[PDB]
């Protein structure tokens, strides 16, 4: 009745969406297998949640994805591990050769050859849904498929489909952290490409994830697999109310709207605020005020940037578990109070609400812990345009030199391509100041 | 997927090849006879980036073995694993070429060039996708130098697309094994230059020093020497065997690491070596290793990466690392070394993590640099080069079969050139304000 | 203590086909020396001063310059200085379908700059063929594509392919030059216009979107002109002599793959063609900036094209560049990355002296 698509694009999507899947399977009673024991006793409901899996009239449930990345070495630990027999045996693998970090590679010539094998499968699984709401990208900037291969995907998905939310999970480039020296050159010839075609880009920074890992769930040498299980409770939280019950319900078209003013301003971030051990689970009250507060500290945001820098636009928050309106509106009438949280003059009502019944649920092996609630935050600030400045000024070093550019002038791009990209992104630099700026009569 | 066709040219090449085909096969679990007898399930999965499938499960790996002497092919046939090259694949002559780079380029190599291209062709037919090729050869002499530099030639006219790696053993410093390495080492830089996306420079003084100041060893063969080359050569092409975390192919590397075409030579390094002693008093972990890889004494390129900067380094992990520990100590260097890095280029390093260490270390890495420091050993040719040239000492030789002495002076100015490229980047910049 | 500065002109081209079908607007306006372009959106607005303008946009407005005026205004004073003793270089760049074919070569009935050029130097030298004067003429006319060099003055052989690739060289005094090319004689124009029309048909052209007849190769047409002197000496005569290397060169386009809807060999060939601009590109950009104290090292190893232009992009030539623009709107950062590129050539000097042939010999201490 109500399906969405999620895409996993690259070494870190797939990551992630075997982060989520794992989850996913979990909150709704499915084994590895596809298979739903429960049913049994129950002879019916729909458990068989459609909004992500499918069902087949053997008791067994496919998921609605594809999983892309121009190498087998990511997807191939699928086909051999425990969630095998769970997916369907079309995930796409011409990955003979990878993008080596190449937006030109992902775009012009690799990209290519898998294009239209993998607009075939989502042909296929939207004339098996109904209802289909939106998609779900998930991709990071710095690499070459997942800058290059989703801007060629966004492009010909706004075409086939047109007018439809397409949600990008996107990992953004930390300031100081890395591990390419291409990531301004592919971060910036891909917000060229998206930004008339996306229609909301959640953020997330590893360099921030570390430090919470650090700080609350007391993790000194973490790695990808507890970074990628707090991506994939964003997720939940965001596509609940079209599976669960809940007091307030938030379908995907809402995401587009409160937290879009205009169309090109459309990077918020993200926050998960109870992110708590065992140990400190206990110690704790976790109210709706203990936590509510904590998605607004910035030491707690999922993408290093300081909002007191800045300016908030709109902010939606989603909440699980047990739950009282009383308990939220008391809440915002606290962070309104606030005076380090500021607001710009034309946006009052900066604030979108919701609530679910069905509380997060605990990933055995995982560092996180049981709650009877849990929150999470996405808001649009204006000091995200301290982040793209950064990337601009490192783009203008190594492209006055023209460091780097017959890697990708050799595969299918134009030297014009890197200054139309800049001035695209400086007029954006731009549009995040006008907003900035209180109207005067 | 990600095929790999490996070449070896010369006394050198043949010996340290010879050493990498007994740490693959220890890696991948192949006995002496092609036969599997491994444990894990994922030495299977990716065996075909360097070995191909015979008959009954018999594993033949994709070796090429060239000289112009036969000496050095009855090594391999007479040792532990010289039952398993495809006997067809040992391709040789007699009268070799007498440390003349004019002799294996364009007299005696000629005749036997397209016997190795015989190979070459079947073998990358053969491969479902290439992802390139991999030469070890020794400049300095007249096979590796000489008849290696011709097939670069060639295969990157009929692979233009594809990597052509080079781990390249480049003339010391101090003492000379050869009278004739600077013309060799000049013309196969003239070249290389042209045809190469990757050349790993090596040098035997300072694996002299490596295997005495930290390994401890008093009296090294060259077998020890290229038991450290086989390393890096692992560790390069690992992430395609293997799986990871951050997975880098050959092309990510040089993408990453060859900002302009002309640099792409590197200074290789491994960690963590140690002595059979120390081994019990030391804790393996990355700020341990990251300390041996950035350290300029555990470098193979004789030259010293303090005298210059850096302007793009890498580092392969291999084991159940945490990235934030790797993420951490990378940027630990380029914030407390700031004058060995660039500042047009904001982060100066990459990174790869692999899941599957070697066979006896909990967690192994393996280091490679382009630094500015590699203009010492050019600098140092174009000494010796002019000084000899100059007088016109031994240029008989390499006239006498079909040389001129323009192509003597093409490669001291292209030389000279590199070092200017290297040497503008050295000197710290300024803009007007910035 | 010569210091030669780089001649830059400009020719805006009129509208096009494309250009019309997509009933594209006007943005690049001139007065006369100072070219101008208004943005669309009219957010900001550039403008450049150069040596040089020409305004082909309409065949009847005021300003209108022609084929014989770009060449009696650029080439003619390169004539005078490659008769005093001189190298002479002109190089056009642009864009593809901008103009650079047809200001150089021209087609059948509207000659460009290089049949002007040879019949006006046959003309002078005709006019000047004294005893006292004598002289001779050898020409070449080669190509790049996909970095190989071609010798376009033969008569290939016929065969399934027929194109024997050249190689280039390094002298240590004349420079880079072209291991096995044709130097053939030429006494009079008609052997000229012979050899102009065999190169330009065995040339490389195809059919993309934004030009039906697309070069797809870099072309570079040599003349070699030795004139000889007398002065009354201890003995015979005729013991002066004066070389001069002209070099007229057309290159290719940018290219954008999107556009010029390209797949296999066009791909291929524009990939190289892309390639060959970033580093022509990366050259113009460091000999504006060696010639402001900053110390910089030109890259001219990375191209063939600019291995053997090293010297006339700097060096020893009197040099000249004609940047080649569209009017249109849905071309403007091109045009003004073209700008750009020859605001920056504006600033090149170059080094250009008298090739009498007798330098460190016995004249050279009589000075
Ligand atoms: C703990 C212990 O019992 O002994 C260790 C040992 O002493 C050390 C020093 C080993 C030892 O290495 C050497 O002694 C050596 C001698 C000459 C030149 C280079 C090394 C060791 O032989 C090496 C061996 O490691 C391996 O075998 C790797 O798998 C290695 N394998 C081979 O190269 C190999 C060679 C011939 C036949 C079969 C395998 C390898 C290296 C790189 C990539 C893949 C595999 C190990 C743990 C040890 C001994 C055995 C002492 C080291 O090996 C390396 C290069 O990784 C040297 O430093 C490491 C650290 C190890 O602790
Ligand atoms: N959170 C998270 N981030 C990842 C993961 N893997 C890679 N990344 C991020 O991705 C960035 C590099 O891009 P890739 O993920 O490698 O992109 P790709 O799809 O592999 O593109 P190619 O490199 O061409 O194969 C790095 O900066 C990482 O921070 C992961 O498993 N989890
Ligand atoms: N590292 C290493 N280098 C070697 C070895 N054998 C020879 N070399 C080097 O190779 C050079 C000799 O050239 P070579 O190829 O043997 O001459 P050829 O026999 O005529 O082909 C010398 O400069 C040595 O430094 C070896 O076993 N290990
Ligand atoms: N001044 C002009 N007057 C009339 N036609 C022109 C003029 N300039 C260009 N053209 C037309 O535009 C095209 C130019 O293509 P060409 O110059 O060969 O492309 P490129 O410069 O990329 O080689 C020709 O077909 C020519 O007829
Ligand atoms: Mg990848
Ligand atoms: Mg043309």
């Amino acid at each position: 009745m109500r399906e969405c698509i999620s895409i996993h694009v690259g070494q870190a999507g797939v990551q992630i969406g075997n982060a989520c899947w794992e989850l996913y399977c979990l909150e709704h009673g499915i084994q590895p297998d596809g298979q739903m024991p429960s049913d049994k006793t129950i002879g019916g409901g729909d458990d068989s949640f459609n909004t992500f899996f499918s069902e087949t009239g053997a008791g067994k449930h496919v998921p609605r994805a594809v999983f892309v990345d121009l190498e087998p070495t990511v997807i191939d630990e699928v086909r051999t591990g425990t969630y095998r027999q769970l997916f369907h045996p079309e995930q796409l693998i011409t990955g003979k050769e990878d993008a080596a970090n190449n937006y030109a590679r992902g775009h012009y010539t690799i990209g290519k050859e898998i294009i239209d094998l993998v607009l075939d499968r989502i042909r296929k699984l939207a004339d098996q849904c109904t209802g289909l709401q939106g998609f779900l990208v998930f991709h990071s900037f710095g690499g070459g498929t997942g800058s290059g291969f989703t801007s060629l995907l966004m492009e010909r998905l706004s075409v086939d489909y047109g007018k439809k939310s397409k949600l990008e999970f996107s990992i953004y480039p930390a300031p100081q952290v890395s591990t390419a020296v291409v990531e301004p050159y592919n971060s910036i010839l891909t917000t060229h490409t998206t930004l008339e075609h996306s229609d909301c880009a959640f953020m997330v920074d590893n360099e921030a994830i570390y430090d919470i890992c650090r700080r609350n769930l007391d993790i000194e040498r973490p790695t990808y697999t507890n970074l990628n299980r707090l991506i994939s409770q964003i997720v939940s939280s965001i596509t609940a109310s079209l599976r669960f019950d809940g007091a307030l319900n938030v379908d995907l078209t809402e995401f587009q709207t409160n937290l879009v003013p205009y169309p090109r301003i459309h990077f918020p971030l993200a926050t998960y605020a109870p992110v708590i051990s065992a140990e400190k689970a206990y110690h704790e009250q976790l109210s709706v005020a203990e936590i509510t507060n904590a998605c607004f500290e910035p030491a707690n945001q999922m993408v290093k940037c300081d909002p007191r820098h800045g300016k908030y636009m709109a902010c939606c928050l989603l909440y699980r578990g047990d739950v009282v309106p009383k308990d939220v509106n008391a809440a915002i009438a606290t962070i309104k109070t606030k005076r380090s949280i500021q607001f710009v003059d034309w946006c009052p009502t900066g604030f979108k609400v919701g609530i679910n019944y069905q509380p997060p649920t605990v990933v055995p092996g995982g560092d996180l812990a049981k709650v009877q609630r849990a929150v999470c935050m996405l808001s649009n600030t204006t000091a995200i345009a301290e982040a793209w400045a950064r990337l601009d000024h490192k783009f203008d070093l190594m492209y006055a030199k023209r460091a780097f550019v017959h890697w990708y002038v050799g595969e299918g791009m134009e030297e014009g391509e890197f200054s139309e990209a800049r001035e695209d992104m400086a007029a954006l630099e731009k549009d995040y100041e006008e907003v900035g700026v209180d109207s005067v009569e | 997927m990600r095929e790999i066709v490996h070449i070896q040219a010369g006394q050198c090449g043949n010996q340290i090849g010879a050493k990498f085909w007994e740490v693959i096969s220890d890696e991948h679990g192949i006995d002496p006879t092609g036969s599997y007898h491994g444990d894990s399930d994922l030495q299977l999965e990716r065996i075909n980036v360097y070995y191909n499938e015979a008959t009954g499960n018999k594993y033949v790996p994709r070796a090429i073995l060239v000289d112009l002497e036969p000496g050095t092919m009855d090594s391999v046939r007479s040792g532990p694993f010289g039952q398993i090259f495809r006997p067809d694949n040992f391709v040789f002559g007699q009268s070799g070429a007498g440390n003349n780079w004019a002799k294996g380029h364009y007299t005696e190599g000629a005749e036997l060039v397209d016997s190795v291209l015989d190979v070459v062709r079947k073998e990358s037919e053969s491969c479902d996708c290439l992802q390139g090729f991999q030469l070890t050869h020794s400049l300095g002499g007249g096979t590796g130098s000489g008849m290696g530099t011709l097939l670069i030639s060639k295969i990157r006219e009929e692979y233009p697309d594809r990597i052509m790696n080079t781990f390249s053993v480049m003339p010391s410093p101090k003492v000379s094994d050869t009278v004739v390495e600077p013309y060799n080492a000049t013309l196969s830089v003239h070249q290389l230059v042209e045809n190469t996306d990757e050349t790993y420079c090596i040098d035997n003084e300072a694996l002299y020093d490596i295997c005495f100041r930290t390994l401890k060893l008093t009296t090294p063969t060259y077998g020890d020497l290229n038991h450290l080359v086989s390393a890096t050569m692992s560790g390069v092409t690992t992430c395609l065997r293997f799986p990871g975390q951050l997975n880098a192919d050959l092309r990510k590397l040089a993408v990453n690491m060859v900002p302009f075409p002309r640099l792409h030579f590197f200074m290789p390094g491994f960690a963590p070596l140690t002595s059979r002693g120390s081994q019990q008093y030391r804790a393996l972990t990355v700020p341990e290793l990251t300390q041996q890889m950035f350290d300029s004494k555990n470098m193979m390129a004789a030259c010293d990466p303090r005298h210059g900067r850096y302007l793009t380094v890498a580092a392969i992990f291999r084991g159940r690392m945490s990235m934030k520990e790797v993420d951490e100590q990378m940027l630990n260097v380029q914030n407390k070394n700031s004058s060995y890095f660039v500042e047009w280029i904001p982060n100066n390093v990459k990174t790869a993590v692999c899941d599957i260490p070697p066979r006896g270390l909990k967690m192994s890495a393996t280091f490679i640099g382009n630094s500015t420091a590699i203009q010492e050993l050019f600098k140092r040719i174009s000494e010796q080069f002019t000084a000899m040239f100059r007088r016109k000492a031994f240029l008989h030789w390499y006239t006498g079969e079909g040389m001129d002495e323009m192509e003597f002076t093409e490669a001291e100015s292209n030389m000279n050139d590199l070092v200017s490229e290297y040497q503008q980047y050295q000197d710290a910049t300024a803009d007007e304000q910035g | 203590e010569f210091n030669s500065q780089v001649t830059v002109a400009v020719r805006v081209r009129p509208f096009s086909k494309r250009e019309k079908t997509e009933k594209a607007s006007q943005v690049v306006f001139t007065n006369g020396e100072e070219i101008t372009v208004e943005h669309p959106d009219m957010k900001q607005v550039y403008s450049f001063i150069y040596d040089v303008s020409f305004w082909s946009f309409d065949e009847c407005h005021p300003g209108y310059a022609s084929q014989t005026t770009v060449y009696e205004t650029l080439a003619a004073p390169l004539l005078d200085r490659a008769f005093e003793g001189y190298n002479t270089c002109l190089f056009a760049y642009g864009q593809t379908g901008s103009g650079k074919s047809y200001t150089m070569m021209g087609l059948n009935e509207e000659p460009g700059i290089i049949p002007r050029f040879c019949e006006d130097l046959f003309a002078q030298i005709a006019k000047k063929q004294t005893s006292e004067v004598s002289y001779h003429l050898e020409m070449s006319f080669f190509e790049v594509y996909n970095e190989k060099i071609h010798d376009l003055l033969v008569c290939k052989g016929e065969n399934g392919q027929r194109k024997q690739p050249l190689r280039a060289r390094e002298h240590p005094v004349s420079g880079p030059y072209v291991e096995g090319l044709s130097m053939n004689v030429v006494s009079s124009y008609s052997d000229i216009q012979s050899w102009l029309e065999l190169g330009n048909k065995q040339r490389a052209t195809a059919a993309t979107g934004m030009n039906d007849k697309s070069s797809r190769s870099h072309s570079v047409f040599t003349l070699v002109m030795t004139q000889t002197k007398t002065e009354v000496v201890e003995g015979e005569e005729h013991d002066h002599r004066i070389t001069s290397r002209i070099n007229l060169v057309d290159l290719a386009g940018s290219e954008r793959c999107s556009t010029a809807h390209s797949s296999g060999q066009r791909l291929k060939e524009g990939v190289s063609i892309n390639k060959s601009l970033l580093t022509l590109g990366k050259v113009i950009s460091a000999l504006s900036e060696q010639a402001n104290g900053k110390r910089v090292f030109i890259p001219y190893r990375e191209s063939t094209l600019t291995w053997l232009l090293k010297e006339s992009l700097g060096g020893n030539s009197k040099t000249a560049m004609i940047a080649t623009v569209s009017p249109a709107a849905s071309n403007i950062e091109e045009t003004l990355s073209t700008l750009r590129y020859a605001t920056q050539a504006r600033l090149i000097v170059n080094i250009a002296k008298v090739n009498e042939d007798m330098n460190a010999k016995l004249i050279r201490e009589l000075k």
